[PDB]
RNA sequence: GUAAAGCGCACGCAGGCGGUUUGUUAAGUCAGAUGUGAAAUCCCCGGGCUCAACCUGGGAACUGCAUCUGAUACUGGCAAG
């Protein structure tokens, strides 16, 4: 449930969401994983305060936990900076946020009204040129430059993953 | 959807007095009959039917729908159509920035909340008779002013509205934040704030519930798409 | 007393545009009908249509793009108080260049523009942007 | 017609590092870079509109080693000339004579390069030119001459330049001791951190 | 990436009861350096509070301006109240040739080369305000095009 | 309108401005040319004093005035409506 590569010690806080109680020996333990989106998410709504009164909706949360992860949110038609206010002051949100996490490389990202737009806007920091998402069979196939793409792509496909979910 | 016919039996043709008429509802205005101003069903049908695409469309994406009405006349009726539809509702007094000001009506929200689990999951009883009834009238406030925005979470994605000058303060707000408004509005209302306006009879019970009808039944037919 | 035909024909047209009217009507002149021809020619009004034989009525068409006017502001720079008279060269550029100026030219009333390229100046009568 | 005083204290007052010593020893080594000059050095309120455009303008000044007239001048001159007006003089300052030197590398500081210019070393295209202000023109070779080749000074000179990075706009050769002016900087090739705009304003007054 | 910066900040009185009750007035105003500008008033009791809020309006109701490169595409005037402000587009070079608080809107909206003068009034908030009706009202154009039914080469 | 500022109200000479159509004129207006608008100064590109100031070659400019030849939409004159 931990990180691979944070390792926690002693003296160290760490915040988490507990999802279930198993019947030990001689009495349960309480048991979390601090890992999943969930975390960041409610960080994230601790952190912000338009995300409290609908200024602005949390769209999409997608995160490869500890290592990268891109959320795509607007706002909620007030022609308000989403990114401004769900960033703070330099960051001084999400980069508190991502302590949370314990490093994790987090993206907030667009979105527009046509869900087109959303996939676009949630293939940042890209450029694309073209995208061709098939109508029948969720498969949005977007195109643009190798520069681009490696972006696009990633390590391990991070972004094309982040994105797709 | 909505048919020409139904509407003027409905009394949605028939407007306010002259002398109490808006000049910018002079498009929208067909004639004078006995000194009142007639609508023009011609005009308003098609205007209707589109508002109507729209909230099926807004529904289609899991939009949030407020439906405002504080005449006190088609109160009931306007909670009635909402439920039908499980969506949101103000059917009396709206309370002076309920939109703008959520962050302050979001702990009033909680505390009904809080107020309503007390009443009826605790089952603990027990309580100062003076204190206990403070605490039920406190209730019963919540209720009357925010039952129907309760469950509503955050803001909506868009505004129905009965009355245009009578609730031009929530027209007002959803203007401000940028919500859709998709009010009803007779010959003496201002037509300027609303996105998609709807020429008809806000007054007359009958046209009042016709026209929450047909919206619930649109968003129905959204949310099953 | 009515002193300036061409200026009244402006006001009324910026009457118009402010008050979302569809189409505004006067008293026809050949100067006004040219002015008016002018304007259609630049885009800024749909149609101009005058109608009449004894005392004909110019009828213009005005435009409206997103709501709001096309002609955002309509001056006369040349009054009867004090007439403007422009050489080629000191022809003016309204809004640099993306509004005209109506300038009448020995060789018939144009934009600004189409005097310069011509080669010859005149009385300017009126911006509109 | 000369700033003859402490060089660091200037550096420490504008911010930055203005290369107004050599780069042999660092400058945070041999002054409080951070701290403002005087008793009142560790209070650092927030300047004004006009302080922080005269602080600019200072900054190149100082750099250059320009005073206030001669400064105002070149200002006046890029003005006049075609083109953006900071550029220009930021392309006129760089053109003194002395300035050049320093960037071929045969004087350790600013200072250093005036100095040999003032004392009669420096050839420009093959004449002795004793002007410090004096602007080089494209493809105007200019040279130590053959009294002053054998200084100490100036290969030292020439190491330190070395360390340095070597601006696009020269070609200079280390054994021949004469470098080639091949065109004026643009400037890309010069700081980004020089705000010119600020001190085009602060004359514009 | 947003920058703002305080134009002005002013002690405001209530006369109590009592004496004098003051208060701070903060003018702010932010943009990205490109088209969008949004200026704030705030207002408290302490002057750091009253900055923080007028930041906070300000970062709401922004604006977007039509930006030609660096500069504005046309001389604009812009009014409001007393003041009344003219500002010119200026070739690369230039600088923003503006005073007071009208500068400071100017360099947040990311013009860099402006010929800019305060008629009338010079009150921070009201010019300000001018400033920004004036950038507001400035059309593009491709805008105008647009307007008119015409490509961008028939208007040049 | 209330900050300084609408004659107490009219008639009315001089003066200023003048609905609409056609014709004509070409005064105003515009175009082109010619003559002139001293040189120096200012500005542009150059050259010479080591640089600069300074000196200096050529240009541009001197927004005007006069005359000649056109243009005739607009303003004016004259003639008819």
């Amino acid at each position: 449930d931990m990180l691979p590569r944070e390792n926690f010690r002693p003296g160290d806080r760490v915040r988490g969401v507990l999802y279930s109680v198993r019947p030990e020996a001689r009495g349960a333990q309480l048991f979390v994983t601090r890992s999943k989106p969930e975390m960041l998410i409610e960080l994230f709504r601790i952190e912000v305060p338009e995300i409290g009164e609908e200024v602005i909706e949390i769209k999409a949360a997608a995160r490869d936990p500890g290592s990268r992860a891109k959320i795509a949110v607007k706002t909620n038609d007030k022609r308000i900076d989403p990114v401004g206010a769900c960033v703070g002051m330099r960051g001084a949100r999400v980069q508190a946020v991502s302590t949370e996490l314990g490093g994790e490389r987090i993206d907030i990202v667009l979105w527009d009204d046509n869900p087109a737009q959303f996939v676009i806007n949630a293939m940042a920091p890209a450029d694309v040129a073209s995208i061709v998402v098939d109508e029948d069979k969720h498969t949005m196939d977007i195109a643009v430059e190798a520069g681009n793409l490696a972006q696009a792509i990633g390590r391990n496909g991070q972004n094309v993953r982040l994105a797709s979910q | 959807t909505v048919s020409m016919r139904d509407m003027l039996k409905a009394g949605v043709h028939f407007g306010h007095q002259t002398r109490y008429w808006n000049p910018k509802m002079k498009p929208f205005i067909f004639g004078a009959r006995n000194k009142v101003h007639i609508i023009n069903l011609e005009k308003t049908v098609p205007m209707f039917n589109e508002a109507l695409a729209e909230l099926n469309k807004i529904a289609s994406r899991k939009g949030k729908i407020l439906f405002v009405g504080t005449k006190r006349a088609a109160s009931e009726a306007v909670k009635d159509a909402a439920l039908s539809c499980d969506q949101f509702f103000v059917n009396h007094r709206w309370l002076g920035g309920m939109l703008t000001n959520w962050k302050t009506v979001r702990q009033s929200i909680k505390r009904l909340k809080d107020l309503e689990t007390q009443s009826q999951d605790g089952t603990f009883d027990k309580l100062t008779k003076k204190e206990a009834l403070m605490r039920t009238r406190e209730l019963e406030k919540l209720e009357n002013s925010l039952g129907g925005i309760k469950d509503m979470g955050g803001l909506p994605d868009a505004l129905f509205v009965i009355d245009a000058d009578h609730e031009h303060i929530a027209i007002k707000e959803a203007n401000n934040l940028g919500i859709p408004v998709f009010a009803i509005v007779d010959t003496n209302s201002d037509p300027d704030g609303v996105d998609f306006v709807i020429p008809g009879n806000d007054d007359a019970i009958r046209a009042v519930t016709l026209y929450l009808g047909a919206v619930a039944a649109t968003v129905r037919e959204g949310r099953s798409q | 007393s009515m002193q300036d035909p061409i200026a009244d024909m402006l006001t009324r047209i910026r009457n118009g545009q402010a008050a979302n009217k569809a189409a505004v009507t006067m008293p026809s002149s050949k100067l006004k009908v040219a002015i008016a021809n002018v304007l259609k020619e630049e885009g800024f009004i749909e149609d101009f249509k005058v109608e009449g034989d004894t005392k004909p009525e110019l009828e213009l068409t005005l435009k409206y793009f997103q709501g709001k006017a096309v002609v955002e502001s309509i001056q006369r720079v040349s009054r009867p108080g004090l007439r403007i008279y422009k050489r080629k060269d000191e022809l003016p550029k309204v809004m640099a260049g993306l509004g005209i100026a109506v300038v009448s030219t020995s060789k018939g009333v144009m934009t600004d523009r189409a005097a310069r390229q011509a080669g010859l100046g005149g009385e300017i009568i009126c911006y509109v942007a | 017609a000369r700033y003859l005083g402490p060089k660091l204290k200037l550096s420490r007052r504008e911010g930055t590092d203005l290369f107004l010593k050599s780069g042999v020893r660092a400058i945070d080594t041999k002054c409080k870079i951070e701290q403002a000059p005087g008793q009142h050095g560790a209070r650092k309120p927030r300047l004004s509109d006009y302080g922080v455009q005269l602080r600019e303008k200072q900054k190149v000044r100082r750099i250059y080693g320009v005073l206030e007239r001669q400064f105002r001048n070149y200002y006046k001159e890029a003005a006049r000339l075609k083109g953006n007006t900071g550029e220009n003089l930021l392309a006129l300052l760089e053109g003194r004579l002395d300035n050049v030197v320093y960037r071929m590398g045969f004087g350790a500081t600013r200072a250093e390069a005036r100095q040999l210019v003032s004392h009669k070393a420096i050839m420009v295209n093959g004449r002795v030119v004793n002007i410090a202000s004096y602007q080089v023109s494209p493809n105007d070779v200019v040279s130590i001459r053959e009294k002053a080749k054998k200084q100490s000074r100036v290969k030292a000179a020439l190491e330190l330049a070395e360390q340095r990075e070597k601006p696009t706009w020269l070609e200079v050769d280390a054994g021949k001791m004469e470098g080639t002016f091949k065109r004026k900087p643009e400037r890309s090739d010069l700081s980004a951190d020089i705000n010119e705009h600020l001190i085009v304003e602060l004359y514009s007054k | 990436e947003l920058q703002e910066k305080l134009i002005a900040v002013n002690r405001v009185s209530k006369t109590v009861k009592g004496g004098r009750i003051f208060s701070f007035t903060a003018l702010t105003v932010v943009g990205d350096g490109n088209g969008r500008v949004g200026f704030g008033y705030g207002k408290a009791r302490e002057v750091p509070a009253a900055i923080q809020k007028a930041m906070e309006k300000a970062r709401r109701n922004m604006i977007n301006v039509a930006l030609n490169n660096g500069t504005l595409q046309h001389p604009v005037k812009g009014v409001h109240t007393g003041s009344r402000v003219f500002m010119q587009p200026a070739s690369e070079g230039t600088g923003i040739i503006a005073g007071g608080a009208m500068r400071a809107v100017l360099e947040v909206a990311g013009v860099h080369n402006v010929l800019a003068k305060a008629y009338g009034s010079t009150n921070p908030i009201n010019v300000v305000r001018a400033t920004i009706d004036g950038l507001e009202n400035m059309n593009s154009p491709e805008m105008v095009a647009a307007k008119r039914g015409k490509s961008v080469e028939e208007i040049l």
